RNA sequence: GGAGAGUUUGAUCCUGGCUCAGGAUGAACGCUGGCGGCGUGCCUAAUACAUGCAAGUCGAGCGAACGGACGAGAAGCUUGCUUCUCUGAUGUUAGCGGCGGACGGGUGAGUAACACGUGGAUAACCUACCUAUAAGACUGGGAUAACUUCGGGAAACCGUAGCUAAUACCGGAUAAUAUUUUGAACCGCAUGGUUCAAAAGUGAAAGACGGUCUUGCUGUCACUUAUAGAUGGAUCCGCGCUGCAUUAGCUAGUUGGUAAGGUAACGGCUUACCAAGGCAACGAUGCAUAGCCGACCUGAGAGGGUGAUCGGCCACACUGGAACUGAGACACGGUCCAGACUCCUACGGGAGGCAGCAGUAGGGAAUCUUCCGCAAUGGGCGAAAGCCUGACGGAGCAACGCCGCGUGAGUGAUGAAGGUCUUCGGAUCGUAAAACUCUGUUAUUAGGGAAGAACAUAUGUGUAAGUAACUGUGCACAUCUUGACGGUACCUAAUCAGAAAGCCACGGCUAACUACGUGCCAGCAGCCGCGGUAAUACGUAGGUGGCAAGCGUUAUCCGGAAUUAUUGGGCGUAAAGCGCGCGUAGGCGGUUUUUUAAGUCUGAUGUGAAAGCCCACGGCUCAACCGUGGAGGGUCAUUGGAAACUGGAAAA
């Protein structure tokens, strides 16, 4: 029931959506547990992101069901290759 | 009034349009003619209506614009 | 108004006739129990035993949950 | 109604060339009783003189007149200085400082036509707020038209803070300036009073 | 980063009140009106509501009906009609059963208190799904809806007699820290806690789809037990949190104990007994008012006021009560009951709940379309495709506000006409017009753009974990394929200065003067005050100032107000020292030395959500706006240091 997801916070019509782990009771707009990395479709096609990638890992490795338009860009940071590279090691 | 009380008011400007059991809306204020009254009406948004007599304040006295 | 909930009800009625039989099957079961604590056969052991295997049989199911099944054993497996 | 006045009666009034346009009858003031002797001057008609004074230069108006003067209450320096320089660091005024024009109103219909090219982008409003590092321009298309180049010719100043290319019509902006490189002087101190009450 | 001006009197200084100038509104009203960007829109009757949608999904768990592609035997010969037999792909949905309906959306009647904020605790608690791990996944049965058939029922719906299945339901077996009981060690904040040893105690779907195929084997998902993790929830605590003392006694399950019961858990939470305590001027109680907080407005600042939108917490769902299912509800579109209300009825009896989106009436000064769409993000089911989503994206109405552009620009004197005034010469509107010369932001037309917002999942390739076997599985690259908005925005060329400006005020406070009419009459007024035949204050004109697609008035809040004065006041006479005393509680306290570390100072660790404010930066053509990052903020907890001062202890 822990979706990092996003939650889009510009106006009308230039989005800029936050990435963000959460559990999935919440409202989208509302209330998160920590911030991570961030996302911009926008300004630069390919997108301008962040990333922690630090302990982003923390939240995977004791639960999380990451959705696939950010388990794109995680592919995109590549991150989820050591993801895999210690969960389908052992 | 709507409320249901008794108050008193002026009404401004030359003619008043108005007579016995006519509706007709309110604003505030005070006058040094005497007490018995604090308020006065507006002209123009209902049945007072407005008087054309005037040109300078027309945005006053319920006046339009002539031409 | 009503739209799909009838379904819910339904079962509601089924298994509320269900886990009446359950419990009320239990509460008879203790007072036997209980009862038996003032005799002097065993009569006791069978009874107690038994009525300690029914607040689990029927347990995993309903609210009650653990803790106070814990409870309910632990002042009646003492009690004889 | 940023501008459709006469806009010379006031000059009349203020005692100042410009604007507008042009240069006998300045010894008067305007209207009926316009000639004779009238009212003197309290301090808030001196400040507030002032005020309009340097007003219908750029032909603005106050909401934003304001929203100028405290953004420039935020840096740090002198006040009064940095109102002006941001308020001649316009688009307006580095056209006709740079001699393009007789006048400030004549820069105005200049950039809302979109003929001026700040970085060689099209763009619509005199508000824009220049800057250094940076060219403009006149849209290549018509450089050639009966106005410009008839006021491109003329050597009507340059300041030092700015560049300029008769031949391409390109200016660029190049140092921070000052009333002291700012020529139609004026104080400060009185108008900043102003907007005390 | 901070301004004063008027006003008591014949004239003066003071004390003292009142009014004005500024800013602000979820705003209305009058006048007026071109356009775009952004943001907002029942603050009143928690009043009643027609009509539409707002929560379903799984046939890859199940029985059962529809269906008819394809194959085919005889044919009434009409040689493709068809009778049956039918082979059965793809698909469907009535039903059972599993998970969701409790999230999400909406409002603020209640509530003066652990409700809210902030900081803590739990050796007094709970926790489906999702992760990780470990172990298992054995052996049996009996029913029942749909479906057939009967009856009562107007209708609502109910029952009768057979019959059928399942990941349904019910037994047994087996299973550890899980409960009782016994003992050793270890531990601490007190009740107690952690681990080890031994006697009794409970489960599961033999499941579905797939590969190899020996139908064995094993995979994905699924189920059960257990231990964790995280998430969500709960209770307790210190502190801050409104007004009246013309509200001073309240309370008896109250307060404490014993036992029992109860609950996830502790507990007078609740029963039976013993007891008389408890709370209160440091303001108990009772009373009226009210959702709170982050924040918003204002102010130089301390401070004052409010709790719209956005976000967090709480309560509520016609009023009121209770409980089942369930991990979680005592359930916003669920039940049951009683009540008011509306409605149908064959009069026996039944039906319903917009403070969900829209919309209607109603009140009110006043607050909009019965819109398109699931492309995106987030949800729910699923193996996935996919489906539902009035959340949400996003169009529409309102000058409601903020921001932005313009309603043309340069040359043009004659001081033209024409208005007004004239001390009748002339002055004034006035480069203003007319005229000349450019432009077309914007608009009219036509093209392109149909820009981005699109990343995707499913579909083929190769690659690593594991399997006897990528045969099949669990994963990173590659191509395919997706726009409601919207034929938008934007762009490109052409056309005409032609469509596109007003409001208030002019005695002073206040920038802004002259003529007429008027004559204590009509009238104005925020203050002081004008007006009785020559009004700069009334009404009219002209002109001027301010202001701008906005402007004036009204209501409300702060300022100015040093006019509750801690920063920042006063009491001889101006309002103001009780008639005076005795003394409690409280507040304040002489000197030196020694100590302590609560107060204080300092340093650190944590926290003070995000958004917002302020500073720096970057992008939307600039601005508004959006984002980023910074600083910032506690009467905050934890902890190491200093000792002069307040404080406590001791000596003089």
């Amino acid at each position: 029931a822990v979706k990092i997801r996003l939650t889009r916070l510009g106006s009308k019509r230039n989005p800029f959506y936050r990435i963000v782990v959460a559990d999935a009771r919440s409202p989208r707009d509302g209330r998160i547990i920590e911030q991570i990395g961030t996302y911009n479709p926008t300004s630069a096609n390919a997108p301008e992101i962040k990333v922690d990638e630090a302990l982003a890992l923390k939240w995977l490795n004791d639960g999380a069901k990451p959705t696939d338009t950010v388990h794109n860009i995680l592919s995109k940071e590549g991150i989820m290759k050591k993801f895999d590279e210690q969960k389908k090691a052992k | 009034l709507s409320n249901n009380i008794e108050i008193n008011a002026y009404i401004p400007g030359i003619g008043h349009n108005l007579q016995e059991h006519s509706v007709v809306l309110v604003r505030g204020g005070r006058v040094r003619d005497l007490p018995g009254v604090r308020y006065h009406i507006v002209r123009g948004a209902l049945d007072t209506s407005g008087v054309d007599g005037r040109r300078q304040g027309r945005s006053l006295y319920g006046t339009k614009k002539p031409k | 108004n009503i739209k799909s909930a009838i379904k819910r009800v339904k079962t509601t009625e089924k298994a509320e006739a269900r886990n009446i039989s359950q419990k009320s099957a239990m509460r008879t079961a203790v007072k036997n129990a209980k009862t038996a604590v003032s005799n002097n056969a065993d009569n006791k052991n069978e009874l107690v035993s038994l009525a300690v295997k029914l607040v689990d049989k029927a347990a995993q199911s309903n609210l009650i949950h653990s803790n106070k099944a814990d409870r309910i054993k632990s002042q009646l497996m003492t009690a004889n | 109604a940023r501008f459709r006045g006469s806009n010379w009666k006031k000059s009349r009034r203020l005692g100042i060339s410009l604007s507008g346009t042009g240069k006998e009858k300045r010894p008067y003031a305007p209207g009926q009783h316009g000639p004779n002797q009238r009212k003197k001057l309290s301090e808030y008609g001196l400040q507030l003189r002032e005020k309009q004074k340097l007003r219908y230069l750029y032909g603005m108006t106050e909401r934003q007149f304001r929203n100028t003067f405290d953004i420039a209450g935020k840096k740090f320096g002198v006040h009064g200085e940095n109102f002006m320089i941001l308020l001649a660091s316009r688009l307006d005024a580095v056209v006709y400082s740079l001699g393009l024009a007789r006048t400030r109103r004549q820069a105005r219909q200049l950039v809302n036509h979109g003929h001026i090219l700040v970085d060689g982008k099209r763009v619509d409003i005199p508000s824009y707020s220049v800057k250094p590092g940076q060219t403009i321009s006149v849209r290549e298309k018509s450089q050639k038209l009966n106005i410009i180049v008839e006021s491109v010719e003329i050597n009507n100043f340059v300041p030092e803070y700015l560049n300029f290319d008769a031949d391409s019509l390109t200016g660029t902006f190049v140092r921070l300036p000052e009333r002291s490189e700012l020529p139609a002087e004026i104080n400060e101190q009185l108008i900043v009073e102003y907007y005390s009450r």
